[PDB]
């Protein structure tokens, strides 16, 4: 099965920068490779076809090169509309594989997330379920890791998380993580902990509370 | 084992 | 000018069959070497190639989905149909149809294949959700610089609107993308950050039109 790997998976830049994105294929795909730009809420838009041909109507700041297994897309002078996610696609072999994409976002100073933990409400508990949520507020870069721990037991498969789009003024991201347990399970433990790892933290920050503890 | 695209060769 | 547009049901239940239609203009599926493919994209995820059909009726399918996919064209109607059987929740995604150029010809003679190396025009995409769920209003719970918010849980289908203090509060608010729970119901949280000194009243106004469920919940420390 053909592998199409984009690098990097994420990239921070500023208006005016010159950036390059690469796509490497597990087997040669000759010149049959295309590059697309996709803005949130819209379909992907073709930038380069074959591997270096500029699609009609596309600004000349976009350029593509390479053949075989290595391809690169470069934007000479980043414009505001270029903050988006880019994808490469291989059309030499079926199936016509897409790369995993590379998110290009607005660069700003590193900022650790302010972390908060919320126990479930007594109102929810009456219904038989307990949702514990952890909030990582206004951080940068986007990469962050949350680990739930209950009486020091590492939790797995019982949490879901979602992230905001980069803030238009802050240039930061915020993330919410919800740990879900049945009321029975919730009442069988005491310490609920949200462990956070981020580039802005010299070491992991843990926010927690003791159930029942009044 | 990978099948070639309609326009390959 | 080429345009394509996807149509079909926004909601489908697990095990059911999903039929998607791509209606296009600006080209004909009788034009030499032209193709129409289908690509999907799960929320927040990467693009995944599904299938393609050409004007000579040659067809190809994603190997991991070929037992559930059928692609066909109706040349006279300028449409391409993709049928996916036995869908499951992992099939929820935005489905796109797209055009693929055939080789450039000169006096009806193919002279350049470079143009076929891309999908050049795409449809806006149609969002399809797979859930066994019925229309259901959310249960709203309190989440108590200070941070607070509201957990808008167990509703279907999207979307829901959340505002703070009837719209008067916008600064420091973060309403997160909903997550489709394993139960087939959505859940989201809206939080707001404020100066610890304020703890001013804070009320989240929740509205889920699909179920005509309106809720105002005051959140305090």
């Amino acid at each position: 099965a053909l592998q199409l790997t984009q690098s990097p998976s994420s990239l921070s830049a500023s208006v005016g920068d010159r950036i390059t994105i690469t796509c490497r294929a597990s087997q040669g795909v000759t010149s049959a490779l295309a590059w697309y730009r996709q803005k949130p809420g819209s379909p992907p838009q073709l930038l380069i076809y074959d591997a270096s041909s500029l699609e009609s109507g596309v600004p000349s700041r976009f350029s593509g090169s390479g053949s075989g297994t290595e391809f690169t897309l470069t934007i000479s002078t980043l414009r505001p509309e270029d903050f988006a996610t880019y994808y490469c696609q291989q059309l030499h072999f079926y199936p016509h594989t897409f790369g995993g994409g590379t998110r290009v976002d607005v660069r700003r100073t590193v900022a650790a997330p302010s972390v908060f933990i919320f126990p479930p409400s007594d109102e929810q508990l009456k219904s038989g379920t307990a949702s514990v949520v952890c909030l990582l507020n206004n951080f940068y870069p986007r990469e962050a890791k949350v680990q739930w721990k209950v009486d020091n037991a590492l939790q797995s498969g019982n949490s879901q998380e979602s992230v905001t789009e980069q803030d238009s003024k802050d240039s930061t991201y915020s993330l919410s993580s919800t740990l879900t347990l049945s009321k029975a399970d919730y009442e069988k433990h005491k310490v609920y902990e949200c462990e956070v790892t981020h580039q802005g933290l010299s070491s992991p920050v843990t926010k927690s509370f003791n159930r029942g503890e009044c | 084992l990978l099948e070639l695209d309609k326009w390959a060769s | 000018r080429i345009t394509l547009k996807e149509s079909g049901p926004p909601l489908v239940k697990p095990t059911q069959t999903l039929t998607l239609t791509c209606s296009f203009s600006g080209f004909s599926l009788s034009d030499f070497g032209v193709g129409v493919g289908w690509i999907r994209q799960p929320p927040g995820k990467a693009l995944e190639w599904l299938a393609i059909i050409y004007s000579d009726d040659d067809k190809r399918y994603s190997p991991s989905l070929n037992t559930r996919l059928t692609i066909t064209k109706d040349t006279s109607k300028n449409q391409v149909v993709l049928v996916m059987t036995r869908v499951s929740p992992v099939d929820t995604a935005t489905y796109f149809c797209a055009h693929r150029r055939g080789p450039t010809t000169l006096f009806g003679v193919p002279i350049a294949r470079g143009p076929v190396n891309a999908m050049d025009v795409w449809g806006q995409g149609i969002t399809v959700t797979i859930s066994s769920t019925s229309t259901k209003g959310p249960s709203v719970f309190p989440l108590a610089t200070a941070a607070l918010g509201c957990l808008v849980k167990d509703y279907f289908p999207e979307p829901v609107t959340v505002s703070w203090n009837s719209g008067a509060l916008t600064s420091g608010v973060h309403t997160f993308p909903a997550v489709l729970q394993s139960s087939g119901l959505y859940s989201l949280s809206s939080v707001v950050t404020v100066p610890s000194s304020s703890l001013q009243t804070y009320t989240c106004n929740v509205n889920h039109k699909p179920s005509n469920t309106k809720v105002d919940k005051r959140v305090e420390p």
